[PDB]
């Protein structure tokens, strides 16, 4: 079941990252707001929710780590 | 972790 969920991390990591730069930014996670039915409120719990050594940066792994804790309940 | 459920879910509209 792994496999399924490494194919959507990195589906929903590259659209978070849309600007190439190989990691998620807090206004990167704002820009969804735009394209996601949140609000900018929901959007930055989110990433709070998912940067676990809070260095305001997203990383893959910490993006990926976020999805599989989720892809599995 | 509901957040994150919203925000997973909607991505996967
Ligand atoms: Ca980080």
């Amino acid at each position: 079941g792994q496999l399924v969920m490494l194919r959507k991390a990195q589906e929903f990591f590259q659209t978070c990252d849309a600007e190439g730069k190989g990691f998620i930014a807090r206004k990167d996670m704002q820009r969804l707001h735009k394209e996601l039915p949140l609000s900018l409120e929901e959007l930055e719990d989110v990433f709070d929710a998912l940067d676990a050594d809070g260095n305001g940066y997203l990383t893959p792994q910490e993006f990926t780590t976020g999805f599989s804790h989720f892809f599995f309940s | 972790e509901g957040v994150l459920a919203n925000f997973f879910n909607s991505l996967l509209s």
